[PDB]
RNA sequence: GAGUCUUGGAGGUAGAGCACUGAUUGGACUAGGGGCCGGUUACCGAAUUCAGUCAAACUCCGAAUGCCAAUGAC
RNA sequence: ACUGGGGCGGUCGCCUCCUAAAAGGUAACGGAGGCGCCCAAAGGUUCCCUCAGAAUGGUUGGAAAUCAUUCGCAGAGUGUAAAGGCACAAGGGAGCUUGACUGCGAGACCUACAAGUCGAGCAGGGACGAAAGUCGGGCUUAGUGAUCCGGUGGUUCCGCAUG
RNA sequence: UGGUGGCGAUAGCGAAGAGGUCACACCCGUUCCCAUACCGAACACGGAAGUUAAGCUCUUCAGCGCCGAUGGUAGUCGGGGGUUUCCCCCUGUGAGAGUAGGACGCCGCCAA
RNA sequence: UCGGAUCGCAGUCUGCAACUCGACUGCGUGAAGCUGGAAUCGCUAGUAAUCGCGGAUCAGCAUGCCGCGGUGAAUACGUUCC
RNA sequence: CGGGAAGUAGCUCAGCUUGGUAGAGCACAUGGUUUGGGACCAUGGGGUCGCAGGUUCGAAUCCUGUCUUCCCGACCA
RNA sequence: CCUCCU
C-alpha cells in the first residue's frame, strides 16, 4: 500500500507558515489566493475582524474567458479584484500567496493585481 | 510500452470483477519501483560507489542518488554521512519499461531460476525481491564489470492487502513460485 | 528528466534467438538474448 | 583559531576584528563591509 | 538483603514523616497483613529479619507479600570524624513507613497461623502494629 | 506611605499523582539465556499486559499563604 | 585566605540544576555537573521539510549499513553541562549571502560601587525576499579580567619664542 | 458546497454508514514557465476520458482521548493544646484522585 | 588444454560374500600444489637421473620388494675440516 | 582514618598521557640438531586488559564506584 | 657443558 498525502493538506501547513508572518488590517488587508483544479479566487481579508471585503474568482459572469484553470485566467481576477478593491478604497495590500510557490497563476495573480492598483 | 497498454486493457478489468470493487479507482496498480544498491564495502574501497551507480545508472536508466549513513556504527566501521548505498526511484513509463525488461529477460537469465517467492509480500501489498547478479540485465555487459554485486528491487503498489498485490504481480508475467 | 545528468534511453526491441520479439526502453541499441520469458522452462513448463 | 583585523581595501582603516581557524581558513578571509570613513559597503580583508 | 540495583542519587535528604501513607492501606495481594501505627525508618536488614520470622512459622508454607521496599539510601559518617567536610559515604537503604501502612501481607495459611507469624514478625520491626483482613 | 476589603496576575512548594525520568512489588505472559537432550525443566529473565508502591535534583496536576498590581471604599 | 582550633588535605572566577519553604533573594568544607570555547557556517535570509524506535518484506548483510511499507507528540534533534524552551519548530534540507553592520538609542531589568542584561525606534549603507518583512551572530543562559604601563593603525586635536 | 477566520480536543482519535450536475478532489498529460541531492512522486504548467475509492462534506456512536461539578478527604493562613522525628483542637480556606455529568463542534465573513 | 586429490552417479571382475574393507572402468567433480624453513639423503659410470617390462606372494588386491633391459649425464682440484 | 600509586598471556614488563593496532622478554608448543640431554637453529600458538557502571559510533586508553596489593601521612598538646 | 642407581 501507499497511503497518499493531501496536497491541500500539505498546502495548509505552508499557508500556516506563511501566516504566522502575515495578516491583514482594515487599513492593510490580506489579497488572499486560492488555486483549484479548474478555478482560481482572491479575497481581500482583515484577520481583526475577519470579514472578507473585496473578492474575485473565474466563477463570475463577468470574466469571458475560455479556460479558467489557466494564467491568462489569474491576469482578468488579478484585475478584477483589484478594480473592487479601489471601489471600496483599497490600495495597500499584504498578498498572501495561500501556500502555493509564488510562480505561475499565483505570480500571475499578483502581477495583474499590481498593475491594476493595488500597492505591494 | 506493451505492460502499461496490457496493464490498463486487460489487467484493471480483470482486477475489478476479480476483487468486486466499487469504483475503477479501487483497482490495484504499481506506483513505483525502487531499485537499491547497499554498498557497504564503500567504507573500505572509495571506487566502489563510483561502480555500482554506473551499473545501476545503465541497468534503470537514470542516473542514481548516492545514499549516506544515518548513523555511526562501530561495528560496521561506517560513520555518519558515508556514502553506503544507491538508490533508483522507478515511475511511468521508465517504471514499465524496467519491469518489463525484468520479467521479460533478466529474471530468466537468473542461474538456475525457479520462480521468485511468494513469501515475499510486506504485509501491506508490497513485493520486494532480491537480485545477486547486476550481470542478468541486458545493459551489463560480461566483460566490463569486475565486482560482482547484486540490489533490492521494492514494487510498491496501491494494493491494500498481500493477495491483491499477489494477483496484480500475477497478471503481470512475473514468474511466482510454482 | 533534468537533462544531461541521465543516460541516454530509447527504442531498443529485445530478440530471443528462440523467436520472442518487443520493443522495450533501454540504452542499447540493438539488445539480443539467448534466453526469455517464452523460452525459460519455469516460465513454459517442464 | 586566532583574532583577525579587516582592514578596508580602498581606504585602508582597520574597521573590524574578527576570528577565524586557520586550519579551517589558512587563506586570508575577505568580507563585504560596511567602512564608516568611505559611509558604503567597501571589501574587507583580513590584516598581513 | 533488599536494596535497589542502581539510584539516580546515592546521597539523599533525609526528608521528613509527617502524615498517613499515601498507598498501600489496605491489604490487597494477601488475606491477612500487618499494617504500621507510627511512622519510622524501616532498614533492609529489620524486613529480612521480620520476612524470616514470619517465613520461618509458616514452615515456607503460603505465600508472603513485602509491600515497602528499602529504596532511600542513608549515609554515616565514619566514626570519631568532625562536623564538616563533605557529607558522609552511604551506609544503608530504608524504606519510609507512615501510619497505615500495611507493610507485610500473607496468603495460604489458616487465620491464627497468620496472626502468629505476623506477631512474630512485628518483633523485629521498630514501631507499634496491628494485624489487619482484606475486606 | 501603610492596613483591610474587592478584583486581576506571575509562580510549581504542601498535598497528591504516575502522563515523563528513575526506583520498585505480585500475577499473567513469554523473546532470550542457564542446568538437563535441533530436544526438556519450579532456574533466571527482557519486552508486553493486569494490578500495586515510591521520589530534594519525577510531574498529567496542584493549594493555603506569601508576592506584584489595579480600583474605589473604610 | 577560607577552615566546626591550627597544620596537612581541599577550595578560590564564571555557568546550570537541587537544597530554596509555588515572586525575587537566601547559608554550610551541603547534593550534582559544566566553562576558560567552538562554528566562515554550526551566522543572515528566502523557500521547502519532519524526528527516535519498532514491526514486516528484501542480494551481499549480521542484533544493527543502505531500500520499501506501516505504526509513530516526539519516546529524536537542538556544536557543548544542566535547566527552561522548541514539531505555525528554536529540529532537518537547499539557493543566495556576510547585519558575526557603522552612528546610536525612548525606556526598562539587575545592582553598594565597578560592571552586567534587554530594547522598540531613528539615520547611514547593505543581505535575502515578488512583497510583507527579517537581519546589529549562534534556542536561551558559561567561553572571561579593572587600572597603570607598553605596542600597532587612524586622526580637521595639542606642540613650552616661532616653523 | 467551496474559500477564509475566531474559539482551551466539549473541536481530537477510532468505528459504522451516506453523498457529488456545479463546487472540492482524486484523475489524464509533460509542448511551454518551473521542478527532482534520482524520480512530472512532489512542486510547476496544461487538460477533462474516468471516479466518489481516498481526501473533502454530512449522519450515527461514549471503546480511547478531552472537558467536569457537588460532597468528602489531604494539605494549609491565623489562633490554641500535647504524650513534640510527630500529633490533636477551633474560626477560615481547600486540592489531587475518584465520581455524577458534558461531549462525536460552537461562532463569523465572502463567493456560488 | 598444468595437477588429478576428493566426492556423486553408472559399471566390470574375482569371490559363498567386496557395508565396515578389494582392484579396475566410464561419465561427472576438478582439492592442495607456482619447486618447498631450519635441516638432511643417495650416487664416482653404463653409475646417478629418467622410461617402461617381468616375477614371487596371490581368487582378487603392490606407489612395496626382488629382478630386467631402454635412454644416459655432471664432477673429483684436493685431504684442511665433518 | 586521610592521601597516593598500581592491577594487561604462565611469570616479569611496555602500551594509558594523544580513543580506532592488544605488544615485548622469558616460558609454552611443533620441527631440526645430539646416542640422549643442555645450549643453539627454524616455525607457531596463547590474553581482551581486576570487577561493575558511565561517556562515546567505538574504551586497555577518558569518567565514576568497588575490590585486591603496595606506599606515604597521622603533627601542637 | 652434562651423561641416574645396582
Ligand atoms: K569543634
Ligand atoms: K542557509
Ligand atoms: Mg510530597
Ligand atoms: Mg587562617
Ligand atoms: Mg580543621
Ligand atoms: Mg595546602
Ligand atoms: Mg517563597
Ligand atoms: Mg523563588
Ligand atoms: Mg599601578
Ligand atoms: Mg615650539
Ligand atoms: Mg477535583
Ligand atoms: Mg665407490
Ligand atoms: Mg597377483
Ligand atoms: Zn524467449
Ligand atoms: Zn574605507
Amino acid at each position: 500500500m501507499i497511503t497518499k498525502t493531501s496536497k491541500n493538506a500539505a498546502r495548509l501547513k505552508r499557508h500556516a507558515r506563511v501566516r504566522a508572518k502575515l495578516s491583514g488590517t482594515a487599513e492593510r488587508p490580506r489579497l488572499n489566493v486560492f488555486r483549484s483544479n479548474k478555478h482560481i479566487y482572491a479575497q481581500i481579508i482583515d484577520d481583526v475582524n475577519g470579514v472578507t471585503l473585496a473578492s474575485a474568482s473565474t466563477l463570475d459572469k463577468d470574466l469571458n474567458v475560455e479556460s479558467t484553470g489557466d494564467t491568462s485566467a489569474a491576469t482578468k481576477v488579478g484585475e478584477l479584484v483589484a478594480k473592487r478593491a479601489a471601489e471600496k478604497g483599497i490600495s495597500d495590500v499584504v498578498f498572501d500567496r495561500g501556500g502555493y510557490l509564488y510562480h505561475g497563476r499565483v505570480k500571475a495573480l499578483a502581477d495583474a493585481a499590481r498593475e491594476a492598483g493595488l500597492k505591494f | 510500452n506493451r505492460l502499461k497498454e496490457k496493464y490498463n486493457k486487460e489487467i484493471a478489468p480483470a482486477l475489478m470483477t476479480k476483487f468486486n470493487y466499487d469504483s475503477v479507482m479501487q483497482v490495484p496498480k504499481i506506483e513505483k519501483i525502487v531499485i537499491n544498491m547497499g554498498v557497504g564495502d564503500a567504507v573500505q574501497n572509495a571506487k566502489a560507489i563510483d561502480s555500482a551507480v554506473e551499473e545501476l545508472t545503465f541497468i534503470a536508466g537514470q542516473k542514481p542518488v548516492v545514499t549516506r549513513a544515518k548513523k555511526s556504527i562501530a561495528g560496521f566501521r561506517l560513520r555518519e554521512g558515508m556514502p553506503i548505498g544507491a538508490k533508483v526511484t522507478l515511475r511511468g513509463e521508465r517504471m514499465y519499461d524496467f519491469l518489463d525488461k525484468l520479467i521479460s529477460v533478466s529474471l530468466p537469465r537468473v542461474r538456475d531460476f525457479r520462480g521468485v517467492s511468494k513469501k515475499s509480500f510486506d504485509g501491506r501489498g508490497n513485493y520486494t525481491l532480491g537480485i545477486k547478479e547486476q550481470l542478468i540485465f541486458p545493459e551489463i555487459d560480461y566483460d566490463k564489470v569486475t565486482k560482482v554485486r547484486g540490489m533490492d528491487i521494492v514494487i510498491v503498489t496501491t494494493a491494500n492487502t498481500d493477495e491483491e498485490a499477489r494477483e496484480l504481480l500475477t497478471q503481470v508475467g512475473m514468474p511466482f513460485q510454482k | 528528466m533534468k537533462a544531461g545528468i541521465h543516460p541516454n534511453f530509447k527504442k531498443a526491441t529485445v530478440k530471443c534467438a528462440c523467436g520472442n520479439e518487443f520493443e522495450t526502453g533501454s540504452v542499447k541499441e540493438e539488445v539480443r538474448v539467448e534466453i526469455c520469458s517464452e523460452c525459460h522452462p519455469f516460465y513454459t513448463g517442464r | 583559531r586566532v583574532n583577525i583585523t579587516l582592514a578596508c581595501t580602498e581606504c585602508g582603516e582597520r574597521n573590524y576584528i574578527s576570528k577565524k581557524n586557520k586550519r579551517n581558513n589558512p587563506d586570508r578571509v575577505e568580507f563585504k563591509k560596511y567602512c564608516p570613513r568611505d559611509k558604503k559597503s567597501t571589501l574587507h580583508r583580513e590584516t598581513k | 538483603m533488599l536494596l535497589p540495583k542502581r539510584v539516580k542519587y546515592r546521597r539523599e535528604h533525609r526528608g521528613k514523616m509527617r502524615g498517613r501513607a499515601k498507598g498501600g492501606t489496605e491489604v490487597h495481594f494477601g488475606e491477612f497483613g500487618i499494617q504500621a501505627l507510627e511512622a519510622s525508618w524501616i532498614t533492609n536488614r529489620q524486613i529480612e529479619a521480620a520476612r524470616i520470622a514470619m517465613t520461618r512459622y509458616m514452615k515456607r508454607g503460603g505465600k508472603v507479600w513485602i509491600k515497602i521496599f528499602p529504596s532511600k539510601p542513608y549515609t554515616a559518617k565514619p566514626l570519631e570524624v568532625r562536623m564538616g567536610s563533605g557529607k558522609g559515604a552511604p551506609e544503608g537503604w530504608v524504606a519510609v513507613v507512615k501510619p497505615g501502612k500495611v507493610l507485610f501481607e500473607i496468603s495460604g495459611v489458616s487465620e491464627e497461623v497468620a496472626r502468629e507469624a505476623l506477631r512474630l514478625a512485628s518483633h523485629k520491626l521498630p514501631i507499634k502494629t496491628k494485624f489487619v483482613k482484606r475486606e
